[PDB]
C-alpha cells in the first residue's frame, strides 16, 4: 500500500513555443530567459554567420 | 500580422494568410518592410520564434527571414 | 508565373518573386484564385511539381497550395 | 574612424560603430573608398591589423578588406 515513488520517467513528450538567438562572431555566446526556466529544452551551438 | 514587441524591440505574429506578402509597418525611423520566405503554417501551439536581420545592400545568405530598416522578430505557427 | 498545362489540367511555373502573392489566372469557368504557401525559391533544376486541390468551404489541412476553383499543379525551384 | 599612416601608407583605426559601413577618406588621388567585411568589435587591446588591397575590376577572393583606390592597412578590437 502507497510504496514510496523513485522516479517519475516520461516517455511521451510534446515540443511548443520554439525560440532561437544568435550573436555575430566575436560578441560572446547568446543567452534566452527561458534559459532558466525549468520547463524548457535548450542547446547552445554556434553556426556559420 | 499582429505588431508587439519582444525586449523593446518590434515582433511580429504572422498569420497563415500573410504567406507570400511583404510585411510593412510603421516606425520612428521611417516605414520597416520584413520579407518573410518561411514552413509557415496555421497559428497554433507550434509555434517558432526567431530573428529577422537588418540586411544593407548585402544579399541574404541562410536565412528566410529579414528586414530592411530595424531588426525585427518573427512568429509564427507550423500547423496545416 | 508561366501559365501552361499538364494532361489537360492548368500547370504553374512560379518564379521567385512571386512568393506571397495571390495567383490569378482565367479559365472558362471564371477567374481561378490559387494561393501558394509553400521553401520557394529560385527556378532551378531542382524543381518540384504538384497538385494544390479545389477547396470549397474547408480549411486546407496538410498542404501549402490550393486553388478555389480549379485544381492546378504548381512547379517552382528550391534554390537560392 | 581614426585615420593615421604605417610607414607612407595610410592606416585606419576601426570602431565598433562603424560595421556595416563604407569607410571614405580623401587622398591626393582622389576620394578611396575602402570596404570592411569583417569578428569586427570594439577598440581593446586585442587588435589585430591587416592590409586592405587595392581591387580594380576584379571580385574579391579570400578576404575581408579591401579599397578602390589605394591600399590601406587597418585595424580594429575583437573585444565585445
Amino acid at each position: 500500500k502507497q510504496p514510496a515513488t523513485l522516479r517519475k520517467y516520461c516517455i511521451e513528450a510534446k515540443l511548443t513555443n520554439t525560440t532561437t538567438e544568435s550573436r555575430c562572431p566575436t560578441q560572446g555566446e547568446p543567452s534566452l530567459n527561458e534559459e532558466q526556466d525549468k520547463r524548457f529544452v535548450c542547446k547552445h551551438s554556434m553556426v556559420d554567420r | 500580422f499582429h505588431l508587439t514587441t519582444r525586449n523593446g524591440e518590434p515582433h511580429m505574429i504572422v498569420s497563415r494568410q500573410e504567406k507570400g506578402k511583404s510585411l510593412l509597418f510603421k516606425t520612428e525611423d521611417g516605414v520597416n518592410m520584413c520579407t518573410l520566405m518561411a514552413d509557415l503554417g496555421e497559428l497554433c501551439e507550434d509555434t517558432i520564434t526567431y530573428k529577422c536581420p537588418l540586411l544593407r545592400q548585402n544579399e541574404p545568405e541562410d536565412i528566410d527571414c529579414w528586414c530592411n530598416s530595424t531588426s525585427t522578430w518573427v512568429t509564427y505557427g507550423t500547423c496545416t
